[PDB]
């Protein structure tokens, strides 16, 4: 069959650009110290999510290979795991960058206090607590339903949790960052576009106007990797209909899709700055 | 990437190009300038009209000077002109 012979050979490809990507990116925070900004934590942490969906991936790589999971239960409880942390953890990262860029641009006088190199970390700490506090159920829930096969799935206890799972989901998923982004931006573009020097030097404002626009850019990327997965589920939630041949294509390439923006993000932050790429070069060279 | 041109008593100097803001304007021999919003500030009389980007002011050399953006993401830059006889 061709069509698992390519979803397996996409997968393989994307799980080592990711992994090559991510530790790049970790290894070069970690070791110099001209690169540790306030930022940079929270890049840093979106890494490290970022390289355990890359840790896990293969497996099911090879269950969509062979359509038997021949691994057992217990690493069927530490993948969906992750694909919940992937999920989650990502979002509320760009929420809390988001947050921080309308800090530091609208507010510079009175938030001087808020943005310390002790205090971010007690953000992202709370960050990875709130999104375990998230993932609990499926966590709970994971298991092997048998179909001669075995998939590693979601064994509900009913239907209406599914329903209700779509929607819990949808709500502390999408829409609720999404929110608070979109009054973030809309916020400072007014001021940027009002002001003629941001910080009172030239360097400061040129700094200030470079990562607003990258951070702006993954953002708009991340909507366009998440939006059809997003459509698709509510469109089959709300109206009733009987699953085709067809209804099977699509789902796979929208969930390969969604795959791909991990690694997308560590080719964004070699174009769009310069201390990422020196750094990189002078690291690979 | 902007282009100024200055005319001739009346002085005028104009602004051409690919703009997104203007901010003050001035005319240097520092003998005038004009804040984006009217403030003027002397040290003859200094007028500018924003709808077509041009400053009016009513010997030596006199030149023309603008500040001005390309975007909204970039850096401030300022443009130079050529010179006048008076």
């Amino acid at each position: 069959l061709t069509s698992n012979a390519v979803l397996t050979f996409i997968y393989f490809v994307v799980c080592i650009i990711g992994l090559c990507g991510n530790t790049l990116v970790i290894y070069v925070i970690l070791r110099y110290a001209k690169m540790k900004t306030i930022t940079n934590i929270y890049i840093l942490n979106l890494a490290i999510a970022d390289e355990l969906f890359m840790l896990g991936l293969p497996f099911l790589a090879m269950q969509v290979a062979l359509v038997h999971w021949p691994f057992g239960k217990a690493i069927c409880r530490v993948v969906m795991t992750v694909d919940g942390i992937n999920q989650f953890t990502s979002i509320f990262c760009l929420t809390v960058m988001s947050i921080d860029r309308y800090l530091a641009v609208v507010h510079p006088i009175k938030s001087a206090k808020w943005r310390r190199p002790r205090t971010a970390k007690m953000i992202t700490m709370a960050v990875w607590g709130v999104s375990l506090l998230v993932i609990l159920p499926i966590m709970i829930y994971a298991g092997l339903r048998s179909n001669g096969r075995s998939s590693c799935t979601i064994n509900w206890p009913g239907g209406a949790w599914y329903t209700g799972f779509i929607i819990y989901t949808f709500i502390l998923g999408f829409l609720v960052p999404l929110t608070i982004i979109c009054l973030c931006y809309l916020f400072i573009i007014i001021k940027v576009k009002s002001v003629r020097l941001l910080s009172g030097s030239r360097e400061k404002d040129r700094n200030l106007r470079r990562v607003t626009r990258m951070v702006s850019i993954v953002v708009a990327v991340f909507i366009f990797c998440w939006l059809p997965f997003y459509i698709f589920n509510v469109s089959s939630v709300s109206m009733a209909i009987s699953p085709t041949p067809a209804l099977k294509g699509m789902f796979d390439f929208v969930v390969v899709l969604t795959y791909a923006n991990s690694c997308a993000n560590p080719i964004l932050y070699a174009f769009l700055s310069d201390n990422f790429k020196k750094s990189f070069q002078n690291v690979l060279c | 990437q902007v282009q100024l041109q200055e005319s001739g008593l009346r002085l005028s100097c104009a602004a051409s190009g690919t703009i997104f803001r203007l901010y003050d304007m001035g005319w240097y021999r520092l003998v005038a300038s004009i804040t984006s919003g009217g403030s003027t500030k002397y040290g003859f009389t200094i007028s500018r009209d924003n709808a077509k980007n041009t400053v009016y002011l009513q010997t030596a050399v006199y030149y023309c000077n603008a500040e001005y953006r390309t975007g909204i993401w970039e850096e401030l830059l300022d443009g130079w002109g050529q010179g006048t006889q008076v």
